[PDB]
């Protein structure tokens, strides 16, 4: 049978999970957001010449889903734990919800750290807004401390709107289980 | 040092991907 990985992506709601996965594994950029409860995405990928079968599983962000969300993590093989760069309420949840979460149903399962919305870590009205709620974006180097203090194989960073870093986050996914 | 292609979606339960398909 064609070698296979068990991917599954995890954060708070509205970090991007959906339009990361849509991004990558079609180039599109959904129009409208729709909250996930659970979704699936079954692609192929040639690892050094050979096929390999990416099982990508979407999860639901929110506190009502907690209790369903774990039920789907039985033979996962790498986890995406998502923050948006831009929402530091998001980044503290790593640590205080989605490591803990994960560490508890998987503890030898490996955890790529993703900074998502890399776009609009730049952009002076994200920025101010941020500003005006005594607020700043996340910086590379905070991201890879976090990084660090979970356990994570791997810090990235990427824009599911641009492309940047988006196919890194996943090829540093396959090289966590391959 | 590995090789990775861009991916190519067979299947997906989200309407807006499926779309997009072969
Ligand atoms: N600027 C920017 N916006 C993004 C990016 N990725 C997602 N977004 C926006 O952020 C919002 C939430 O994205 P989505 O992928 O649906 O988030 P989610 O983490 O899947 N939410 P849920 O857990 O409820 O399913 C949408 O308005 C989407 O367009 C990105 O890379 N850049
Ligand atoms: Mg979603």
């Amino acid at each position: 049978r064609m070698q296979a990985i068990k991917c599954v992506v995890v954060g708070d709601g509205a970090v991007g999970k959906t339009c990361l996965l849509i991004s990558y594994t079609t180039n599109a950029f959904p129009g409208e957001y729709i909250p996930t409860v659970f979704d699936n995405y079954s692609a192929n990928v040639m690892v050094d010449g050979k096929p390999v079968n990416l099982g990508l599983w979407d999860t639901a962000g929110q506190e009502d889903y907690d209790r369903l969300r774990p039920l789907s993590y039985p033979q996962t093989d790498v986890f995406l734990i998502c923050f948006s760069l831009v929402s530091p309420a998001s980044f503290e949840n790593v640590r205080a919800k989605w490591y803990p979460e994960v560490r508890h149903h998987c503890p030898n399962t490996p955890i790529i750290l993703v900074g998502t919305k890399l776009d609009l870590r730049d952009d002076k009205d994200t920025i101010e807004k941020l500003k005006e709620k005594k607020l700043t974006p996340i910086t590379y180097p905070q991201g890879l401390a976090m990084a660090k203090e979970i356990g994570a194989v791997k810090y990235l960073e990427c824009s599911a709107l641009t492309q940047r870093g988006l196919k890194t986050v996943f090829d540093e996914a396959i090289r966590a289980v391959l | 040092s590995m090789e990775i292609s861009p991916p190519v979606l067979i299947s997906s339960s989200n309407p807006t991907a499926a779309a997009r398909i072969s």
